[PDB]
């Protein structure tokens, strides 16, 4: 499974409009459904783009 | 003559904090991003403020 | 409201006197306002348009007291001519207010 | 609780690097210096303009006549408290604003 | 399974932001994930890097 | 007359410690690098103070 989370990092974003929230900042722009992806050490089962 | 008042107020906060997730800057990332966005970042005619 | 073909007979409105004769359009009420007041005959009249919502206007009130000029409501337009011209007791204006 | 054990959100920054900007990621360095610049000289300002607070102000003044303490300004206005001869004779006269909300 | 805690050390630090906090500091430096481990003497089942 | 006032406060703070993590700061610690976080390091154009 993917880290929850690992979506919204990379996500295009405008410091202007809001504080900090997805709904400040437009598209996610990387590929990470695809990259290369490791499990996260401290929990098992969870797996984030080696990045 | 009788007058009564009474004003009551609260605030309460309560935060919940796990994973954070950074991103290293490295030049590579470029590769990871998306290709269609890839190519609308690059096919930008600078040439143009509007744009 | 704005039903299905509105009608307006106030986009404009003027205060007249001394009984002489309106322009035409301007459809004048026939009492003077200052009968037994004394000072100059006074009337009111106002000219009938097609509804926009924003020339007609919307609401319409008076001001009127010790001086000679009054301050109309915020928005509010007065209307020259001072509606006991010549007569007793307060300085008294129609004021006009329309939306934008 | 629970539910935020199993779906976190986004909340908050990490305050060392929260964000990058974006023509880091550009293929060129001209393409990258005129984003730059246009960001500088252009769009933040206009961003930081465009979120500017824009607080309420005096729409505006005007002066009312009563003469007493009793007066009250014009529908919609606020008057201020002293009177413009306040210890002198005459009329008391007040000022009063309207503001814009 | 990983120690807790080896994600942290090697971790890029700045020490003026604040005082001990995974949020001071950027992102981790080293491949830990790929370096030889060794299990701690204390914690049977837990491993870290032989560094 | 009467005026009645109370005051009251209280502060605790608890702790709780386990394993700490050293690294020898060793000369091969290079080799254990990430290396792309290497090679930002090393092609940093040190020439340029605000790089
Ligand atoms: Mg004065």
């Amino acid at each position: 499974t993917v880290l929850p989370g690992v979506e919204a990092i990379g996500l295009g974003y405008n410091p202007f409009i809001s504080y900090a929230s997805v709904n400040s900042g437009a598209v996610q722009l990387f590929d990470w459904a695809t990259a290369k992806k490791r499990e996260v050490p401290f929990k098992a089962g969870y797996f984030v783009p080696e990045i | 003559s009788l007058r009564n008042a009474e004003n009551e107020f609260t605030r309460i906060q309560q935060s919940i904090n796990l994973w954070s997730l950074r991103l290293p800057s490295v030049k590579s990332l470029r590769e990871l991003m998306l290709p269609h966005m890839r190519q609308q970042l690059d096919e930008l005619n600078v040439n143009d403020p509007k744009a | 409201w704005q039903a299905d073909r509105p009608k307006d007979a106030v986009t404009d409105i003027r205060i007249i006197f001394n009984k002489e004769p309106t322009p035409p359009g301007y459809t004048k009420l026939p009492q003077d306002l200052n009968k037994g007041a004394g000072g100059d005959d006074v009337f009111l009249c106002y000219k009938t348009e097609a509804y926009n919502t924003d020339t007609a206007i919307n609401k319409v009130t008076v001001i009127g007291g010790n001086n000679a000029d009054i301050n109309a409501p915020y928005g509010y337009l007065k209307v020259p001519g001072d509606l006991n011209r010549g007569a007793g007791g307060n300085f008294i204006y129609a004021c006009t207010f329309v939306g934008k | 609780v629970d539910s935020v054990s199993a779906s976190p959100d986004f909340v908050d920054f990490v305050p060392t690097i929260p964000m990058q900007e974006i023509w880091t990621l550009c293929s060129s360095e001209a393409q990258a210096e005129a984003m730059r610049k246009h960001y500088d000289d252009v769009w933040a300002p206009a961003q930081s303009e465009k979120y500017r607070v824009k607080a309420n102000y005096i729409d505006q003044l005007v002066v009312i006549t009563g003469g007493s303490s009793t007066i009250e300004p014009p529908v919609g206005y606020s008057k201020i408290e002293y009177d413009l001869n306040a210890g002198a004779g005459g009329d008391f006269i007040y000022l009063c604003y309207h503001e814009q909300t």
